[PDB]
């Protein structure tokens, strides 16, 4: 509507996509380092073997 | 389409039209467009005599 609050109800839901999308696109950078430690440990023969 | 409706379908025709404050009940009626009336929980008026 033309009311300022209905314009401001949007902004929380605007910022929530600022906060989800920066998280889940951050999550792949947080996930590559999770994947590399597995695929190092997938081919990591334990020492004293 | 609404650019024509603001010209044609917004005014400049009656064919059977009433305005409220045209009508003479309005001396009974305070009338005030409070647009955020959907958002209110309660609406209070205090009287003190």
């Amino acid at each position: 509507d033309g009311t300022g609050i209905s314009l401001h109800r949007q902004l929380r839901a605007i910022q929530q996509l600022a906060r989800n999308v920066q998280a889940v696109l951050g999550a792949f950078e947080r996930g590559t380092a999770d994947q590399m430690l597995h695929v190092l440990l997938e081919k990591a023969p334990p020492l004293a073997l | 389409d609404v650019e024509f409706d603001a010209l044609l379908g917004s005014y400049c025709n009656t064919l059977s039209l009433v305005r409220f404050l045209e009508l003479g009940l309005s001396v009974a009626c305070v009338c005030t467009k409070f647009p955020e009336l959907a958002y209110m929980n309660e609406g209070r008026v205090q009287f003190e005599v």
